[PDB]
DNA sequence: TCTCTCGCTGAGCCTCTCGATG
RNA sequence: AUCGAGAGG
DNA sequence: TCAGCGAGAGA
């Protein structure tokens, strides 16, 4: 309801949200590939 | 598709909540539709509007506002809101987490003769878990054309595809998981050996970790399928990996049970036992003396051993001279690695004796030593403890003598005590006082004479004259070396049972005098239930407390990664030690 | 004591 | 000694040494006594089914003059009985008749006479019947009705510790809860007012209620004063109404209708209407008999019966006795005291809901009458039995203390009937029970076990009965004691409850009694008002009659249970009712003595009615020919028993009778003739006996692991037999029927070679997995009802239901009406032996006996081709058994009798077991480090006993080899039945024929029994007597030799004979693996059964423990390709298949499933693309 | 594909935007017969093809022509996955409140407004709210802050 | 400002079996 | 495919 | 059921 009502934006930035999308998470063996990521914008 | 109709074996077809709530809003709302061409008064037309409000506030969340709707039977319907919450919304049944391909489950089994990376696997299960690997194999080969002709040729199973399975699996590493999975130690990747039967095999000493016993438990079994998943098995979850705690500095591999008791009996020592006084030439000389039969385990003689020591910079350099010591001492020294003292066998060893040699190893040599110092530790505690034919008997609970002196004496002093009660000299609420310290010093006598008895029962005669020795009493030993079996249960199997409580909590006047070898009244037995039952119900009912802390705390702290090197600050906390009272509880060196 | 007491403090319950 | 036929066979010896001066009483009572309260016909209406027809009648209408009333009412015959219900798959019931009179009076004059009568008699519906062995037959299934414990109805006193108001002071308050009505009780307030609740709603001011009674303040003031004090008195009550709202009377009626239905206008004509059908209505309200006495006694009132609503003066008593408890002249009950709970059984849940569904009836019976009829209508047009026998077969079928019933063992078959449960309609619940009603209560002592009880969360809230426990009258508990009369202990005995118990003391079992009766020693242990200590003789009321009156039924059988500690006396207890029959029974060694009573009680065996003569023994039947003495004037005197041949139970196990009776013997009434499951000679028998030594070897048996020896396979020691049902449902459907024919498409010639030519496999053919039982096509396809998996057994049975309006095939010929054909060759020879002595008694008149014998054989054949109602939609029903055997492997649970359990490691070679001086091996070595550290120690002298008993049979089998005379064997025996302390047994071997000297002799060469009652056992120096006799070491060590070496152990090992027992947890069944298969329908993830051929779930825990390593691609993996994820496990599998180890995973459904739902709540949900 | 989620609350128009079928007056799906009928719930044209690539008809059934839409009978040919990909929508004849921007603590459809929990559910009682969704019009934000 | 009613929120993990009603 | 009843770690 | 914490009461 608060975020509805808010206009909130999501950023997929902790575990969990990767984790429910299906991508590596930024940790471990995924940790570069996501510092690749924001090296491309 | 999203809200389908189910067949069913009969005629009638199974019906969704949610198609009945929305059939009911579609009628309230079109019974409006046909009232505004009839123009009907408004006295009908304002309580039917009511009714269209609540039939939407059933399709939306339902409950909220009292006298929730029903169905057929009489249970409330399910919304669209209870489809997002709950343990069986979408978030907690099917987002975090779901149910996978390539897997298994069964009943474990001990197997002694592993190495400690891998497990026993039982191939009825191999050939079915392995099968497109095995498909592709059979269509390199050439021994089959098609994808049908290679699974009936697999289904009528031949010889030819058991060569196949033995060369999918050569290199292939696959997980093992217990259930209820509360570190990350329960998962852990294992090479498989396939074997006969039904069971999985697994290695002793990765048990205390999974916390398994052979007693009915089960686990599940998954395979990994791309090279970058081999690869972080092989090198991250591997359990040649894992031997120190992520959550303290401790090891987290340790031999137990069997293996101690065999290596305490092994390394004991004996006065005037068979082939004592020998001088000998090293460990070989003992071990051929000790296989042929003309020396005993025990005895106490001389040999010549040599050692190696870092010189300055880890290399090993080498010192011979004569050593005083026991036979099995010297056997069991050909087992320790090129680097560490002989001082660190020459004695009894219990647990923590085994536990710090272990890391000694790991700290001196490394990770790879270390490894095949614990399976040759491993298979020389189960060889010697076979060979003792340790066992229990009812003799081995030794009652002491003068127990019936020390209880009857206290059963005089608490008739003392009932006398002062007939003439008003101390209060009614001061002789329980007295009583319970009159029965607990009571037991603690009873307790020390039991074991003073039990540690040194053996008399022996060294040459024409006798003199004492540790006894080699079965249970003494079970629970000197740390095996199994505390001085409180020991206490309870041939000493006192001491003092139980009530229910409520208040202490019952009068103790058990028995204990479990000279056996219990009914009235005993009844007041000890209260304590099992406690017990059980406390066991029972606060496992779900532990299991919201920690879900509350994994949620706190789910997105805290190391990011950097350095930050910059120069803020911190001083550390000081933990002194409460006058005993320093925390040093100052282990904080820091 | 024992659990209740660790939840009171991770909870920051007023005394 | 023994002195029953069945027992002289084989006489146990017992170490027991206290005399008992009562039976063991009927175990199976509780239930029957029940049902026999309800069915019964009662002269006077104080029991079930006639006071629920004296409480709907007379009904009357409202000034219309006419009336119907009730006489009396009679149960049927039922049309099958219990073996052609299971067999049918019907209910056994019988009809419920009742004759009725409708009566109408004259017109204008209600006292006048009624003009016309008329008599009927009417059906209401079918009333299920209980067994000879307490269950019932609902649909073929036999179920279990468990007893309830409940608070009972009447008035009490609770108050809070501390709870709420942390100011510091108690709260006390008073409750009234009645059998049938609403609930009323009265609190106070931090500020010491008095408050009500009624119907547990909002608090509402006390002194309404009296103004509700038409009191005035002033007499308010005279019935609770006399001044106000500190202690003595208080002004609770002027505080309280100087503080209240509304005044007179009409005012608090307003409120109390107000405070009770929100909302509309209050009148006058319907506003005292509330407070009526409130607690003094009698339609509405019922305190009852029982909630009568408890209220009467609660007020230290001299009458026990009374009225069943109350009154203004109770609720005034209610008042001033919480008053004078807050007074500090009071006193506050326990809860949880077993005076303060009764039981409620299967004949009271029975009558209440006869009597929901007769007022459904009674109510549309008043509205018919309202219309009138000038004679033409009747009494059967008026009544309806649709509402009633709804109720009745709803309960019995759906309520949830109607359980389908265990069926393992006969231990747990009568463990189960013995149940005692806090929850159901009107009791507890799981979540809301805390801690303190879930304790052991000082008044359990002797009613219920404190011992049984389950492990999960239902920890105690189930309980057992203990061995002689009973019901009063009124349904509360009670035990059984000894009178004390000046000083000597008599035999006369009273059953007491735990009220009156608290007032006398009582003497333990254990004490000692001389010659006349008197007590020994100057001091007796007693209990005391929840209490114990010592106390002198002429103290003493009471004793207990037995050391086992504490326990129940399953923990008397535990030996040596005194030297165990109770965790682990629970887990064998609860352990017992798990065991598996096995192909041969095997007594134990090692006994207590409650096998005999356990194993008759639970009606698995075969018991003579009369006494007499065997005539004919086979493994099918058995005759008796009855004594003179026990027969009538007109009876041919012939008993015939049929025996029960591999039926499966509700457990898919096997149930199978064999005789233990031989040809021309003689039988008194009581007597075993024929074993059931897990009996050997009339004694439960459960596991087996086997060899064992306490030793380690080479890791096998690490932690809780078992090595056993090849030996005890090959000679199949613990095979079991599984018995399985499998159906094929012909069904009419559009687009084309299915097919019942042979041909199928696609089949080789094989395939229809093991089945007939209608399609259905033979009797006794031999299967295995996915073989086709039954040829099925569906209009074709192939639907052909296969094996599923693993399971690869004989067919052993076909079962074939039909429906008239079709024809029958070749195997409708062979083997559907050859079954009705089989059953009338039964039911001629089991008349002809009986017609045959007939005419054999008469032809040394006829015509009689010959139409009689013609008409009860026509009547056989028309009960047998009646027809059956199946299900709409379908015709036929095919049912096929298939029976396989087990045998051990690793992987297998296997248990004893004092909580120690453990899976098996290894089956070894027996040329490397251990052995001793003489070449004999052992048969199990078990770890000693598993016995210290728990505290049961009655396993090791279970073994040590174990031993001696074998050595005495192996001196009588040697004895029977070299081929001895009888007085040697018969010196030998006597002297071995004569060994003890003082006990109470005493055989004479002189009065028995040589005959039966060497019967008895053949029965003991394979070990002696003995039997040790639980604390009431054998000591160690008659152990160690008993294997001096045996030529034995008397510390129960010996020597050993490595059978790889054939190298001396070091120490002496302990080796023995122990019971052991083997579970239903079988790795045959637990076993599964997955590759690919079928996914759920909305969410396309794997399904989640072994039935359904599921993947395992990899839950939150798990991506935790993943997301801990580190291990990004295999939680991707996890999620993606092996899962939701369609087109990544599809081009997965190619890649897998092709050789490339590589995958491109995508989004998963259920993801877009979320986002669409999200949408359907009217929000928008968007992925930012940019 | 995406980087972000973005969340808001809905208005007639995107909800006339997600639909692909009209008001949807009948009730059931058809008990009948397999064939649902039209306009309803479970309707073939407004949802996609029950079966791949045939239209309800019958008329056409394979690949060739697929994209074009039947004459006689007006049925899209299409793969039957997009039965759980689309949308509809009802469109009522009398305004309804969302329960849950109302039933909460801190009650948001009321917030705004200074009437209190109690009487706006009075007047929405009725003891259909044109009063709250006039009054939710008239309201001049700017001059409120 | 400081007590007192009044209420929705939450409550460990993974397997197996039966029946009744959809 | 929910609802009740039990069972195992 | 049982805590826990607002939210809305008032003297
Ligand atoms: C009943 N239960 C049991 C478990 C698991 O079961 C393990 C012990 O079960 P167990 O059979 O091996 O017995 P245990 O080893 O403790 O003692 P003995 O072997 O008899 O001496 C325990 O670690 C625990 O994880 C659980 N997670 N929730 C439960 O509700
Ligand atoms: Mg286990
Ligand atoms: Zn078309």
């Amino acid at each position: 309801t608060e975020a509805a009502v808010a206009g909130k934006r999501d950023e997929l930035r902790g575990l969990k949200e990767n984790v429910i999308v299906g991508r590596l998470i930024p940790a471990g063996t995924g940790y570069a590939y996501h510092q690749d990521r924001m090296r491309r914008r | 598709d999203l809200r389908p109709l189910v067949p069913l074996d009969g005629g009638r077809f199974a019906t969704s909540d949610l198609n009945d709530l929305y059939r009911r809003v579609i009628n309230r709302n079109n019974r409006l539709k046909r009232l505004l061409d009839l123009a009907a008064p408004d006295i009908i037309v304002r309580n039917e509007k009511r009714m269209l409000q609540e039939a939407v506030d059933a399709l939306l969340d339902n409950g909220r506002r009292g006298r929730a709707i029903t169905g057929s039977n009489k249970r409330p319907l399910k919304s669209l809101a209870d489809m997002i919450k709950g343990k069986q919304g979408r978030f907690r049944q099917n987002l975090l987490g779901k149910r996978v391909d390539y897997s298994g489950r069964s009943v474990i089994t001990v197997g002694p003769y592993l190495r400690l990376h891998q497990c026993g696997l039982p191939k009825k299960m191999a050939l079915e878990l392995f099968k497109p690997f095995i498909y592709g194999k059979l269509e390199l080969r050439g021994l089959a054309t098609t994808i049908k002709a290679a699974k009936k040729m697999v289904e009528r199973e031949e010889a030819v595809v058991w060569d196949i399975l033995d060369e999918v699996i050569r290199e292939h590493p696959v997980l093992l998981n217990r259930a209820p999975t509360l570190h990350r130690l329960g998962i852990q990747a294992f090479e498989p050996v396939l074997i006969e039967g039904k069971a999985i095999q697994l290695h002793p000493l990765v048990c205390a970790a999974y916390n398994a016993d052979f007693d009915g438990d089960q686990m599940a079994v998954h395979v990994p399928l791309t090279l970058e998943a081999q690869l972080e098995a092989r090198a991250l979850m591997m359990s040649t990996n894992n031997i120190l705690s992520p959550a303290n500095g401790e090891p987290i591999i340790v031999p137990s049970q069997d293996v101690v008791l065999g290596l305490y009996y092994m390394t004991r020592d004996c006065v005037n036992a068979k082939g004592e006084g020998m001088v000998l030439t090293g460990p070989k000389e003992a071990e051929r003396l000790y296989r042929s039969g003309l020396a005993s385990l025990h005895a106490r003689v001389k040999v010549r051993i040599t050692e190696y020591e870092k010189d300055a910079n880890g290399e090993l350099v080498a010192k011979t001279s004569l050593k005083d010591t026991t036979v099995g001492r010297a056997i069991l020294w050909m087992i320790v690695p090129k680097g560490l003292p002989y001082s660190i066998v020459n004695q009894a060893l219990g647990k923590k004796a085994i536990s710090k040699m272990l890391n000694t190893c790991y700290r001196i040599l490394g990770l790879k030593p270390t490894v095949i110092f614990a399976d040759q530790i491993m298979y020389t505690g189960f060889a010697y403890a076979a060979r003792s034919g340790a066992s229990v008997g009812i003799d081995d609970m030794v009652i002491p003598e003068k127990k019936h002196e020390i209880i009857s004496e206290a059963e005089a002093e608490v008739a003392e005590i009932q006398e002062q009660f007939q003439s008003g000299l101390v209060t009614a609420g001061e002789r329980y006082n007295k009583v319970i310290d009159i029965w607990a010093a009571a037991n603690d006598r009873v307790s020390k004479a039991m074991m003073d008895n039990l540690q040194t029962e053996t008399v022996i005669n060294r040459d024409g004259q006798e003199e004492k020795q540790v006894s080699f009493n079965s249970i003494y030993m079970m629970a000197d070396s740390g095996a199994r079996g505390s001085a409180a249960q020991i206490r309870q199997l041939a000493g006192m049972r001491g003092l139980m409580a009530k229910p409520d909590g208040s202490i019952i006047e009068t103790p058990i005098t028995a204990n479990f070898r000279e056996g219990l009244n009914v009235l005993q037995y009844f007041i000890s239930t209260h304590g099992a039952r406690k017990g059980l119900a406390d066991t029972a009912l606060k496992t779900a407390n532990s299991g919201y802390l920690t879900r509350r705390l994994v949620d706190v702290a789910q997105d805290l990664v190391v990011t950097e090197d350095d930050c910059g600050t120069h803020e911190g906390i001083m550390m000081t030690p933990v002194i409460e009272g006058g005993d320093v509880k925390e040093p100052l060196r282990d904080r820091v | 004591g024992g659990l209740p007491r660790v939840a009171d403090l991770f909870e920051a319950r007023r005394p | 000694m023994v002195y029953s036929y069945t027992e002289k066979k084989r006489i146990r010896k017992d170490f027991g040494k206290r005399p008992q001066v009562l039976d063991v009483p009927y175990l199976l009572s509780i239930q029957l006594d029940s049902f026999q309260k309800f069915i019964e016909q009662d002269p006077e209406g104080q029991y079930g089914l006639e006071a629920a027809f004296r409480s709907v009648f007379p009904i009357q209408s409202y000034s219309g003059n006419s009336e119907l009333q009730y006489v009396s009412y009679r149960l049927g015959e039922p049309v099958f009985d219990v073996q052609e219900c299971q067999i049918r798959g019907v209910t056994y019931s019988a009809p419920l008749r009742v004759k009725l009179r409708l009566v109408i009076y004259e017109r204008e004059a209600p006292e006048g006479t009624v003009k016309d009568i008329k008599e009927q008699e009417v059906y209401m519906g079918e009333i299920p019947l209980m067994t000879d062995n307490g269950t019932f037959v609902i649909n073929g299934t036999e179920r279990v009705i468990v007893s309830q414990l409940h608070r009972s109805p009447g008035v009490f006193f609770d108050s809070d510790k501390g709870k709420t108001h942390s100011s510091g002071k108690v709260l006390y308050n008073a409750r009234i809860i009645p059998y049938r009505g609403s609930w009323l009780d009265f609190e106070f307030d931090p500020k010491d007012n008095l408050f009500v609740r009624i119907d547990r709603r909002r608090k509402l001011p006390a002194t309404i209620i009296l103004r509700a009674l038409n009191y005035t303040t002033e007499q308010i003031l005279d019935l609770f004063f006399e001044f106000t004090n500190d202690l003595d008195h208080g002004p609770y009550i002027s505080e309280t109404l100087r503080v209240d709202p509304t005044n007179d009377r009409l005012s608090a009626l307003v409120e109390i209708y107000r405070m009770m239905r929100p909302g509309e206008p209050p009148t006058r004509e319907a506003a005292e209407s509330l407070f009526e059908n409130l607690f003094f209505s009698e339609d509405r309200y019922d305190l009852s008999a029982v909630g009568r006495m408890k209220f009467n006694r609660s007020l230290l009132r001299e009458e026990i019966e009374g009225s069943g609503i109350l009154s203004k003066d109770d609720i005034i008593d209610v008042m001033k006795k919480l008053i004078d408890i807050r007074n500090g002249k009071g006193e506050v009950d326990d809860i949880d005291h077993l005076g303060n709970r009764r039981i409620r059984s299967v004949g009271e849940m029975a009558e209440n809901q006869f009597r929901v569904g007769l007022v459904r009836v009674e109510r549309a019976v008043k509205e018919r009458l309202s219309l009138g009829d000038l004679d033409t209508l009747m009494p059967q047009d008026m009544i309806n039995a649709k509402p009633i026998s709804a109720a009745v077969k709803e309960f019995f079928g759906s309520s949830q203390l109607s359980q389908f019933m265990d069926q393992n063992n006969p231990l747990s078959e009568i463990t189960h009937k013995r149940r005692i449960s806090a929850l159901g309609p009107g009791g507890l619940t799981r979540e809301r029970a805390g801690f303190e009603v879930r304790d052991v209560h000082p008044t359990h002592y002797g009613r219920v076990c404190p011992i049984e009880t389950p492990e999960g969360p239902n920890i105690g809230l189930i309980n057992s009965l203990s061995v002689y426990a009973q019901t009063n009258e009124y349904g509360f508990l009670e035990t059984p004691y000894r009178k004390v009369t000046d000083g000597v202990v008599t035999d006369e005995i009273h059953y007491l409850s735990a009220i009156e118990e608290g007032n006398y003391v009582i003497a333990q079992a254990n004490s000692n009694l001389d010659e006349e009766g008197h007590f020994v020693e100057d001091l007796v242990t007693c209990r005391s008002k929840g209490e114990s200590s010592l106390f002198s003789r002429d103290q003493v009321d009471y004793m207990d009659v037995s050391t086992q009156q504490v326990v129940s039924v399953g923990a008397s059988l535990i030996p040596f249970l005194e030297h165990d500690d109770a965790n682990r006396a629970l887990m064998g207890a609860n352990m017992q009712r798990q065991a598996v029959p096995t192909l041969r029974a095997d007594k134990p060694l090692v006994g207590t003595g409650m096998e005999r009573a356990v194993a008759v009680d639970s009606g698995v065996t075969a018991v003579a009615k009369r006494g007499g003569v065997v005539q004919y023994v086979d493994a099918s039947r058995i005759v008796i020919k009855v004594n003179e003495d026990e027969m009538y004037p007109g009876e041919a005197g012939i008993d015939i028993y049929n025996l029960t041949k591999y039926t499966r139970s509700n457990q898919n196990t096997c149930i199978n009778q064999m005789p233990c009776v031989s040809l021309g013997e003689p039988v008194e009434r009581g007597d075993v003739l024929a074993d059931g499951p897990s009996t050997d000679l009339g004694e439960l028998a459960l596991g087996q006996n086997m060899r064992v030594a306490f030793m380690p070897w080479n890791g096998y048996n690490f932690e809780d692991s078992i090595l056993v020896s090849e030996r005890v396979v090959q000679e199949d020691r613990f095979t079991t037999i599984h018995i399985q049902e499998l159906a094929c449902v012909s069904r009419d459907t559009k687009l084309g029927p299915e097919e019942i024919t042979a041909d199928i498409p696609n089949v080789g010639e094989a395939a229809l070679s093991k089945l007939d030519e209608s399609g259905i496999v033979y009797i006794g053919a031999e299967v295995t997995g996915g073989d086709i039982l039954v040829g099925k096509v569906t209009p074709v396809k192939d639907s052909s009802l296969r094996v599923p998996n693993g399971v690869s057994g004989t067919v052993i049975d076909v079962q074939v239901f039909t429906r008239d309006g079709v024809e029958k095939d070749k195997r409708a010929l062979e083997i559907e009406e050859m079954q009705l054909k089989q059953a009338k060759k039964d039911l001629s020879e089991e008349l002809q032996i009986l017609e045959a002595g007939l005419f054999s008694r008469i032809r040394a008149q006829y015509d009689e006996l010959k139409h009689e014998f013609e008409k009860k054989l026509e009547a056989k054949r028309r009960k047998i081709t009646q027809g059956d109602d199946l299900a709409p939609g379908v015709l036929k029903i095919v049912k096929v058994y298939l029976a396989v055997k087990r045998r051990i492997q690793p992987g297998d649970k296997m248990a004893g009798r004092h909580g120690n359990k453990g899976v098996i490691s290894k089956i070894n070679p027996i040329e490397d077991m251990p052995y001793d001086e003489n070449g004999t091996p052992v048969d199990i070595v078990l770890n000693p480090l598993g016995v210290p550290s728990r505290m049961n120690i009655g396993q090791i002298l279970e073994t040590h006993l174990g031993m001696a008993a074998k050595g005495i049979g192996d001196k009588i089998n040697a004895m029977l080899k070299q081929q001895q005379e009888v007085a040697k064997l018969r010196e030998f025996i006597q002297r071995a039945y004569d060994l003890g302390a003082d006990v109470r047994q005493k055989v004479d071997l002189s009065t028995f024929s040589d005959e039966e000297v060497m019967r008895l002799a053949e029965n003991l060469r394979k070990g002696m029994p003995i039997a040790t009652p639980v604390f009431d056992g054998a000591k160690e120096a008659e152990i160690k007597e008993l294997l001096k006799l045996g030529d034995l070491p008397t510390s129960g060590q010996i020597r050993l030799y490595d059978g790889r070496t054939g190298e001396q152990f070091e120490r002496p090992v302990t080796v023995g004979y122990m019971y052991m027992l083997k579970l239903n947890h079988l790795v045959d069944d637990k076993m599964h693996a997955r590759s690919t298969g079928s996914y759920s329908l909305v969410t396309q993830q794997p399904l989640g059964g072994k039935a359904q051929f599921g993947g395992q779930r990899f839950g939150e825990m798990e991506v935790w423990a993943l997301e801990a390593y580190g291990a990004a691609y295999t939680l991707q993996e996890m999620l993606t390709v092996k899962s939701d994820d369609v087109n990544g496990r599809t081009k997965m599998y190619k890649n897998i298949v092709d050789g490339n180890h590589q995958m491109e995973p995508g989004m998963p459904e259920s993801f877009n499933v979320l986002l669409k739902e999200i949408r359907s709540l009217g929000i928008n949900i968007e992925l930012e693309d940019e | 594909e995406f980087d972000a989620i973005k969340i808001a609350l809905a208005s007639p128009d995107m909800i006339r935007s997600w639909s692909f079928g009209e008001v949807k007056k009948p009730e059931t799906i058809n008990y009948r017969t397999f064939k649902p009928e039209r306009d309803g719930l479970f309707c073939a044209r407004i949802f996609g093809p029950v079966k791949d690539y045939e239209c309800l008809c019958g008329k056409y059934k394979r690949l060739k022509h697929r994209g074009v839409i039947c004459e006689k009978c007006g049925v899209e040919v299409t793969q039957t996955k997009v039965r759980r990909e689309r949308m509809g929508h009802i469109e009522l004849a009398s305004p309804t409140a969302h329960i849950w921007f109302l039933k909460s603590l801190p009650s948001r459809i009321g917030l705004l407004l200074d009437m209190p929990l109690r009487d706006i559910e009075r007047v929405l009682y009725f003891e259909g709210a044109e009063a709250i969704q006039a009054l939710l019009k008239s309201m001049d934000l700017e001059q409120e802050c």
